[PDB]
């Protein structure tokens, strides 16, 4: 549960992606974990997008709207410092 | 202090959100619970927002833009986002600092205009509604 004390021009927000960026540390296991534990990836995709995060140096995860993002950016980054991996996860305007 | 009635709206918009399995307790959801809050409510009105087309709009994006959580999970439930966590704790900040403690729904109305990315904030300032406008109405009425 949640302690909720204690946790002119108009342009609508954009849209932002979110990205997992390589490092020589991280084990290819931690992350596909990390791409079906927060993204809901299959093992297939979450494999292929871990090759592609491998080989092109980063890969997009998904894109969601900003305050979305935001948050998926710090809970990736929380769980690999948890894990003790560098896996740097970034968002950008989509 | 939360006040009953903020407590209340805030406990069964997490509890709509948990129901309906998404991922993220947002900002939207807190606007969307505002609206019948009776403090964040009255603000609302003295502002001449229509209340049913921005329900609508909350209720149309919440839906399309908030990820759900897988139907085998269990380790991981709905959580607030960032946003939501930075509101809630400006209200209490905008009201402390002004030597109180009673922090009521217009207040976190007042503190959600803070959040520039936030649909919820784009969707006020888009139905004429000021950060100004509603703490004027908390310090003068109507
Ligand atoms: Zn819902």
């Amino acid at each position: 549960w949640l302690d909720f004390d204690q946790l002119d021009a108009l342009k609508p927000p954009s849209m932002y992606k979110v990205i997992l960026v390589n490092d020589d540390y991280t084990p290819m296991e931690f992350v596909i974990d990390v791409l079906q534990k927060f993204f809901s990836y299959d093992v297939e995709r979450a494999t292929q997008l871990m090759l592609a995060v491998h080989y092109q140096g980063k890969a997009i995860c998904g894109v969601f709207t900003a305050e979305v993002a935001e948050t998926k950016v710090a809970m990736v980054n929380k769980y690999a410092r948890e894990n003790e991996h560098p896996l740097l996860c970034t968002l950008e305007k989509a | 202090m939360l006040n009953q009635e903020l407590e209340l709206s805030l406990n069964m918009a997490f509890a709509r959100a948990r129901e309906h399995r998404h991922e993220f307790m947002t900002v939207e959801h807190l606007l969307l619970a505002l609206l019948s809050n009776p403090s964040a409510r009255e603000a609302l009105e003295a502002c001449s927002v229509d209340l049913v087309a921005l329900r609508q709009e909350l209720e149309a994006f919440i839906e399309q833009t908030t990820p759900v959580l897988p139907a085998s999970e269990e380790e991981r439930d709905t959580q607030p986002t960032l946003s939501f966590q930075r509101v809630l704790q400006r209200a209490v900040f905008h009201v402390q600092s002004s030597g109180r403690n009673e922090v009521t729904g217009a207040n976190v109305l007042v503190a959600i205009f803070s959040e520039q990315e936030s649909q919820a904030a784009y969707l006020l300032r888009k139905h004429e509604v000021s950060r100004l406008d509603v703490v004027n109405f908390i310090s003068h009425g109507t």
